[PDB]
DNA sequence: ATCAATATCCACCTGCAGATACTACCAAAAGTGTATTTGGAAACTGCTCCATCAAAAGGCATGTTCAGCTGATTCAGCTGAACATGCCTTTTGATGGAGCAGTTTCCAAATACACTTTTGGTAGTATCTGCAGGTGGATATTGAT
DNA sequence: ATCAATATCCACCTGCAGATACTACCAAAAGTGTATTTGGAAACTGCTCCATCAAAAGGCATGTTCAGCTGAATCAGCTGAACATGCCTTTTGATGGAGCAGTTTCCAAATACACTTTTGGTAGTATCTGCAGGTGGATATTGAT
């Protein structure tokens, strides 16, 4: 017994997102590659924002990814922030940005 | 007692190969939850929309290819839908 | 001393929510009309989640509740499921 | 003693509350306001501990983004003061109301 | 020539007993149309997600009533809640 | 043979909304009360809005309710302007506004 | 010769336009834009005449309404005159460009 | 047989005329010279989107004409839902 | 400028809140073998969609003229920023019990399936009626004086 | 205020597009009537985790002082409104041709479904450690002079 995951080359699992599929009434019938493909874009995405928080934690001489790091990640990179311009990351803050008006004069 | 499922296992396979000595918190690892659970409805939802709108009863890897495109900013969209078709790919020549 | 349960929201804590958002000076008047939107964000989003809590047949408010409540309110929050 | 001038620790809080990811509204407090409004919808009810914390995520986010676009508002209008107008303005583009 | 149905008929008919002596051009009917289909999916999807999220493979008219409280404004709601209410109690103590 | 409209007291078909419900994916199962509810619901708004659009043909010395009368009813109601507030009705037009500062003199 | 003063015909044309309901853009011109735009994603294209109807029908709705927010935008910097910075105030608050 | 002439340049259809009528149904009165050309940079902007995603919508379906229901769709995905062309 | 006050940065240290690791079931994926279902591949329609040609008006482009709006400048007065601390509200941590969640049961209500009946959407022709767009002509509105 | 130019209003009046009116009408629904299956309400209750509260904590209410921001007022320049004038491009309405949406009928391939193995994934349990704060001392920033 092979899974669908180890056969696709995935970490995420095909069988599950399958499931979820099926029992969502999404339609009432789905195609095998679609849980492949689908599976394999939630995989793209999560590597893509881990490898920028990774950065970012890094950036921070640290080694744990914490949801700061995640905010970082996603609102400094031009696609993932539109992407995600209606979510809210719960202990995110905010990225350091100052209105150049307000900076003193002398 | 009963089972809470979650992506956790395999956001955490994801990151040992992105990052080998690099850990996640676990509010970290909720958000990263949240993540894939509203991408995933995201898909869903539009592929859902795209089959009914060609009185099609069947959700194919081409109704999630173009939800894809409909969802995602350019260079996002252009890599996820080659990892996608190279996921098919890899899984149809595959004994 | 009484006190209003609004006015337990602090012209510093305010202030601090203000500093975050990048705000250099703020108005006397600021702190109620503050106040005022942040009564009309909760009463918006309470509302919805309790009606989940409701329908669930359930009298303890879930974060799930919170959760699906700020989804519909355009307001999507990851982090405590979902 | 000494004494700093108007508007130098302003400017020492924006870089330190905009570093930090720590809730700034006080725990207690927030809680009741939720239970109080709460109440009007159903009484009798009570919050899961992570219900409450979802919420007061939720609003400061809000609250935090909205001063952002309230400040912008005020800098249009050639000022550094935010005002009520300001934040109405903000509600009202946004489509919040009006 | 295929059918291609809509709620004309029935927007008519109610047409004529909100105010018997006023007619519609077939652009306001299209827009009432539009209007009808509209608040179907909205309250249609509140009340799938609903269901889904109390594990119900059922939707009921508990789950419209719900899907109706969460859709309308104030007013809107309590009286739309009412004629729905009447409209299911009629039609239980009718068979 | 009497239909579920007429058993309901409706206008609108009920038959058509069960099935409109069953091809759409909604849910595995659909229950008898819910295409009853929900053609009343429907019912009800399409009604609260021919009331006020037809009222504002009358006022416009009409007697063919047109998009524009479907308009001004709607923006001129609190709470369907709400529910509605992300459409446009095409032939709507605008409702006439000019800001106070823009009128001639003092 | 006979004058209006500067505002006087503006304000009759507000007047006229916001009790009209017909399109402001001219149509034939309007098509070749839809289908120049078309052409530069996909080559050998054609429209049912309503899907660019209502297309327009959409443009104008979403200019009249970006147009509102941006004249409140002017007001609020105490002005009367629409500028570009009032546009791109409006398309930041949206989050249209936020 | 036939072919298409070369469409170029197109946006300056959108006449400045035309741009301050809009103004005028948006209840404006004052008018800056600069404003015609972001208009036409906001409006190009605003197609490009509804039909980059009515198109799509178009070649899923694997039909050469975009319809109305294609552009309907598109608008609805952009949150500028629109009454009047079906759906 | 110099010089003091205080904020800020960096190296190092360390206990424990919160990770990662391990174990051991077992629900749910995968394997197997039929039982439906579907989405085309071909093969035709009748559309509309495209193209194009001619006439005409209705709106567009342009140049001139100057009204009044914007943006610079100056300034006075008000109004928010900064400030020290003990009062008191919030935070922290410990303990009954409300109610969520686990589990089992069973029938009112759901799907399924094969008839029978009816309605809604067409299309063919026919008639009708509301109102768009044209006409004066009696009633404002605006701006010069 | 009074007067003259011109926009606005309103109401009556004929051509006609778009609306309502059948007619007939049939194909696809919708309804009716058993046969069959089951989702989830109901009832009981185990055990999280929630409200309450006592002692421990540390943020905020307060009133004064004055720096510097906002809004008022003035005004010179020049931008953008109004309008006259010349005419190009859009609108309107034909006509033909065909590119292509939209159907329908047969199957080969694909997906669902009932039944059994065979794990990968979770909760509960057991180790392991990253880094939040703490201190100590150097250095930068700010503001007074
Ligand atoms: O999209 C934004 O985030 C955005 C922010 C600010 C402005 P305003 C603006 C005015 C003064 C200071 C800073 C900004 C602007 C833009 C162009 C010219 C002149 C003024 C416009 C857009
Ligand atoms: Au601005
Ligand atoms: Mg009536
Ligand atoms: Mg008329
Ligand atoms: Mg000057
Ligand atoms: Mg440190």
């Amino acid at each position: 017994a092979k899974t669908r995951s180890s056969r696709a080359g995935l970490q995420f699992p095909v069988g599950r997102v399958h499931r979820l599929l099926r029992k969502g009434n999404y339609s009432e019938r789905v195609g095998a590659g679609a849980p492949v493909y689908l599976a394999a874009v939630l995989e793209y995405l999560t590597a893509e924002i881990l490898e920028l928080a990774g950065n970012a934690a890094r950036d921070n001489k640290k080694t744990r990814i914490i949801p700061r790091h995640l905010q970082l990640a996603i609102r400094n990179d031009e696609e993932l922030n539109k992407l995600l311009g209606r979510v809210t990351i719960a202990q995110g803050g905010v990225l350091p940005n100052i209105q150049a008006v307000l900076l003193p004069k002398k | 007692r009963s089972r809470k499922e979650s992506y956790s296992i395999y956001v955490y396979k994801v990151l040992k190969q992105v990052h080998p000595d690099t850990g996640i918190s676990s509010k970290a690892m909720g958000i990263m939850n949240s993540f894939v659970n509203d991408i995933f409805e995201r898909i869903a939802g539009e592929a859902s929309r795209l089959a009914h709108y060609n009185k099609r009863s069947t959700i194919t890897s081409r109704e999630i290819q173009t939800a894809v495109r409909l969802l995602l900013p350019g260079e996002l969209a252009k890599h996820a839908v080659s990892e996608g078709t190279k996921a098919v790919t890899k899984y149809t020549s595959a004994k | 001393v009484l006190r209003d349960n609004i006015q337990g929201i602090t012209k510093p804590a305010i202030r601090r929510l203000a500093r975050r958002g990048g705000v250099k000076r703020i108005s006397g008047l600021i702190y109620e009309e503050t106040r005022g939107v942040l009564k009309v964000f909760l009463e918006n989003v309470i509302r919805d989640a309790v009606t989940y809590t409701e329908h669930a047949k359930r009298k303890t408010v879930t974060a799930m509740d919170v959760v699906y409540a700020l989804k519909r309110q355009g307001r999507t929050l990851y982090g405590f499921g979902g | 003693p000494h004494r700093y001038r108007p508007g130098t620790v302003a400017l020492r809080e924006i870089r330190r509350y905009q570093k930090s990811t720590e809730l700034l509204i006080r725990k207690l407090p927030f809680q009741r306001l939720v239970r109080e409004i709460a109440q009007d919808f159903k009484t009798d009810l009570r919050f899961q501990s992570s219900a409450v914390m979802a919420l007061q995520e939720a609003c400061e986010a809000y609250l935090v983004g909205l001063f952002e676009d309230t400040n912008l508002c005020a800098i249009h209008a050639k000022r550094v003061t935010i005002m009520p107008k300001d934040i109405q303005l903000a509600r009202r583009i946004r489509g919040e109301r009006a």
